[PDB]
RNA sequence: GGACUGUCUAGUAACAACAUAGGUGACCGCAAAUCCGCAAGGACUCGUACGGUCACUGAAUCCUGCCCAGUGCAGGUAUCUG
RNA sequence: ACAUCUCAGUAUCGGGAGGAACAGAAAACGCAAUGUGAUGUCGUUAGUAACCGCGAGUGAACGCGAUACAGCCCAAACCGA
């Protein structure tokens, strides 16, 4: 039984004085009404900020972390098997789309990996170094300068 | 009240204290160029124009200080917070 | 080498200098004292008649059109109105002169059907264009390949819907791009908004 | 009290209210002044200053003083503003 | 409260076509490309960009997945009854 179904004989239906549930002036004015008098606690305050660049000059990246890789090496039997070797924009989902592909470094590295993207940072370096391993630039990655 | 042209004070630029001098800050014109220009002119039309149908406010019986802070080496300015004042003259 | 109707296209660039200055200084003065559509034998601008349609045969009409110059020539409000609705000098009409000359001699000459039309000049208070109308049930025109199409019902009134060059340019519909999204494929489906 | 005959709140007011002749000022020579229309056009007007428009006062008799600073209208205007 | 805004290009008014109307073979797009390739419409893009007493409110498109697919004729040049 639910609390609609129990409000047959109740007269206000949970209303309080039947001289509640009237027209907008129970809410205080229609939708957004008065959000900077009566009603501007909780609300976001007024004003501009900032400025946006136009759509078709921005640049969506495709990330992903080394724990993401490092994780699932043994069973990305699917992809070389050197001295680990994995060219990383094949793994990343979306990366059709995407201006490029950067690995990042969260996580650990417990394998000895020979990366392939067009995009690292220096925790993705030394975390795969650290584990005696490479990072390969691609062609793409040649944009740094 | 009055105040001295010049005087010692820190230079936010050289980072260390020196020789400031004080000057009021003059109005620069408008080049009519800006956003809101633009606005007045696309939204204005038969009828009222809402906001720019509106006349300027009033006057508040004492304002604030507008002052420059120049450094005398660098050359650089800096403002300052202001202090209401019904006259300001400065020595020298 | 040129044609001869080029040269009657190059004097219409400019109908302030040359020869076409001092002939419509004098054919106004006759114009001024004709109708409101006149049905004449021969287009005024051959070039652009031929260029629009035009073909010397049976069932193929022209007939200049003056339309007054300006803006609206509306009333103004008898009752409640916010400031923003009680205009009445600086309201001008969507549809344009030329559009309008055009209806005027459709409805001279119910049975044809208006092929487009094209402006002859102005004085400073009116404007004359030159319609070509169709007689869409003479066999003449029933077997041109070139014009026949304007025989099908569905080109009846086209002139009252729109459906004519000046028209569908008034409509907004000349760009295929940007700046088109409401006025394609009609402004009463865009819920009217250009 | 209103000069008089006259008009009015169909349905609580018939009056001292409105009208009136009479007095006064204003605008206009007619392609006018005043007014109607979005326009095409129209009333006054088959009229022309002894006219007709726009107002005030309200028969007759005796009269109708002073003020142009403010507001209004109108004319002029070196210079200022525009 | 209210004047821009909103209700809405809605109600209502004038004119007109059909069995469907309108649109339509780029002086296009601009995921900028070594890329797409007439038009409607449906799903999505997205309440995103953009508007706005920058208040309340208002509000697309390119692309994509589908439906269905189809491209052609003049004026002129050169001929001249
Ligand atoms: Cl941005
Ligand atoms: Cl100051
Ligand atoms: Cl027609
Ligand atoms: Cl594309
Ligand atoms: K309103
Ligand atoms: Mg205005
Ligand atoms: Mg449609
Ligand atoms: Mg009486
Ligand atoms: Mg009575
Ligand atoms: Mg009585
Ligand atoms: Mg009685
Ligand atoms: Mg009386
Ligand atoms: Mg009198
Ligand atoms: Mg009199
Ligand atoms: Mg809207
Ligand atoms: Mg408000
Ligand atoms: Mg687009
Ligand atoms: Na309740
Ligand atoms: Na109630
Ligand atoms: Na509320
Ligand atoms: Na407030
Ligand atoms: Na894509
Ligand atoms: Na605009
Ligand atoms: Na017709
Ligand atoms: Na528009
Ligand atoms: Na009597
Ligand atoms: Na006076
Ligand atoms: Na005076
Ligand atoms: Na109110
Ligand atoms: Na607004």
């Amino acid at each position: 039984t639910s609390k609609k179904k129990r409000q047959r004989g109740s007269r206000t239906h949970g209303g309080g004085s039947h001289k509640n549930r009237r027209g907008a002036g129970h809410r205080g004015g229609r939708g957004d009404a008065g959000r900077d008098k009566h009603e501007f606690h909780n609300h976001e305050p007024l004003g501009k900020s900032g400025f946006k660049r136009p759509q078709k000059v921005q640049e969506e990246a495709a990330t992903i972390d080394v724990r993401e890789i490092d994780e699932n090496v043994t069973l990305l039997a699917a992809d070389d098997v050197a001295e680990f070797r994995v060219d990383v924009r094949d793994v990343v989902e979306e990366a059709d789309d995407a201006d490029y592909v950067k690995v990042l470094g969260a996580g650990q590295v417990r394998h000895e990996l020979t990366l392939i993207a067009d995009d690292f940072s220096e925790g993705a370096r030394e975390k795969v170094e650290g584990a005696g391993g490479s990072v390969e630039l691609t062609d793409l990655g040649e944009e740094r300068q | 009240m009055q105040m001295p042209r010049r005087f010692n004070t820190y230079c936010p630029h050289c980072n260390e204290h020196q020789e400031h001098e004080v000057e009021k800050v003059r109005s620069g014109r408008q080049t009519g160029m800006k956003w809101i220009d633009r606005q007045r002119e696309r939204n204005s039309g038969i009828g009222n124009d809402g906001k720019f149908s509106k006349v300027p406010g009033g006057d508040k019986p004492t304002k604030k200080t507008d002052l420059k802070y120049r450094c005398g080496e660098c050359g650089k300015a800096h403002l300052r917070e202001g202090w209401r004042a019904g006259r300001l003259e400065f020595q020298e | 080498a040129r044609s001869a109707y080029s040269y009657i296209r190059d004097a219409w660039e400019n109908p302030g200098d040359g020869q076409l200055a001092e002939l419509q200084w004098q054919r106004q003065q006759e114009w001024r004292n004709e109708g409101a559509v006149e049905r004449i034998e021969r287009p005024t601008r051959l070039d652009k008649a031929r260029s629009q349609g035009y073909k010397a045969k049976q069932g193929v009409i022209v007939a200049r059109v003056s339309v007054r110059k300006g803006s609206a020539r509306k009333r103004r409000h008898k009752a409640g109105r916010r400031s923003k609705r009680q205009g009445v000098t600086r309201i001008t009409r969507r549809k344009d002169i030329q559009r309008v000359a055009e209806e005027r001699a459709s409805r001279t000459f119910p049975n044809l059907r208006v092929l487009n039309s094209y402006s002859v000049g102005q004085d400073g208070r009116q404007k004359w264009h030159e319609v070509i109308l169709i007689d869409p049930n003479h066999p003449a025109i029933q077997n041109d390949d070139d014009l026949s199409w304007i025989c099908a019902d569905d080109q009846a009134d086209r002139v009252f819907r729109g459906l004519t060059g000046a028209g569908r340019r008034n409509r907004g519909l000349s760009g295929k791009g940007k700046g088109s999204e409401k006025t394609r494929p009609s402004l009463r489906s865009n819920g009217g908004k250009a």
